[PDB]
């Protein structure tokens, strides 16, 4: 995350911290329930094996709080493709249930129709994530936040050199020096809506990181509800 | 009006009839005024865990 701030104890429950089997964090996810989490479908291919980590808010240390926790099934959406990014989507659900607790809960999944007409229409939305702190940095050590305004949706494709897709949406900045970055990917975008929060989109590209003219690109959550609904039942 | 504050819903907001009818998201029921949404158990998804 570039820009935003720290995330305090007990602030960030539902964020999800995929590590390679070097126990290094490569991607972000987001926790459903006890047993699945939502992530990025480009982050599948980003690693041979890899853990689930809750709990989580300094990598550099183990204060007593993190868990982790195997993946027992990869629910890759069958039409994503790196060629457009498109369908950028992943369910997984745990070996083992998640215990829930402080630095440790699920966000909500909303309705369709509400959350478009409710949550999207809203003036920001919140990313959060380990990932590096600068375009070209290294994996941030501490969970970071950000507060991401709503994009236009044709101010969003006169700005992007690639084609944006109704399962993308933009969040973001103009020229203000904060987004998420490369680690960041798979984490959670979430909207508060009466201090609940409600996922939202999963972070997904961008054209470097805090780039100006550029913004952050999410995959739309609202979108895929039913494709996730059926994911978590099997 | 849904569209109105969200039809003094707390969560979920739904125009049926012609009126508003409110719910929950998965971990919460309906409170008795039909419109506040209450925590089945600690840590309801969606709130920031303060213990
Ligand atoms: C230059 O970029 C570095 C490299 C890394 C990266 O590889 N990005 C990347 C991925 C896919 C496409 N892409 C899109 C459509 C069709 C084909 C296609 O190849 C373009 C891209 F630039 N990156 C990044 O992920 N940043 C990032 C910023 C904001 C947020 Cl919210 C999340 C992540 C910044
Ligand atoms: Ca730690």
């Amino acid at each position: 995350i570039v820009g935003g701030q720290e995330c305090k104890d007990g602030e960030c429950p539902w964020q999800a911290l995929l590590i390679n089997e070097e126990n290094e964090g490569f991607c972000g996810g987001t926790i459903l329930s006890e047993f699945y989490i939502l992530t990025a479908a480009h982050c599948l291919y980003q690693a041979k094996r890899f853990k689930v980590r809750v709990g989580d808010r300094n990598t550099e240390q183990e204060e007593g709080g993190e868990a982790v926790h195997e993946v027992e099934v990869v629910i890759k959406h069958n039409r994503f493709t790196k060629e457009t990014y498109d369908f950028d989507i992943a369910v997984l659900r745990l070996k083992t249930p998640i215990t829930f607790r402080m630095n440790v809960a699920p966000a909500c999944l909303p309705e369709r129709d509400w959350a478009e007409s409710t949550l999207m229409t809203q003036k920001t939305g919140i990313v959060s994530g380990f990932g590096r702190t600068h375009e070209k940095g290294r994996q941030s050590t501490r969970l970071k936040m950000l507060e991401v305004p709503y994009v236009d949706r044709n101010s969003c494709k006169l700005s992007s050199s690639f084609i944006i897709t109704q399962n993308m949406f933009c969040a973001g900045y103009d020229t203000k020096q904060e987004d998420a970055c490369q680690g960041d990917s798979g984490g959670p975008h979430v909207t508060r809506f009466k201090d609940t929060y409600f996922v939202t989109g999963i972070v997904s590209w961008g054209e470097g990181c805090a780039r100006k003219g550029k913004y952050g690109i999410y995959t739309k959550v609202t979108a895929f509800l039913k494709w996730i609904d059926r994911s978590m039942k099997t | 009006l849904c569209s109105l504050d969200n039809g003094d819903c707390d969560q979920f907001c739904h125009e049926e009839q012609n009126s508003v009818v409110c719910s929950c998201a998965r971990g919460y029921t309906l409170a008795d005024n039909g419109k506040a949404c209450i925590p089945t158990g600690p840590y309801p998804c969606g709130k920031q865990t303060l213990e």
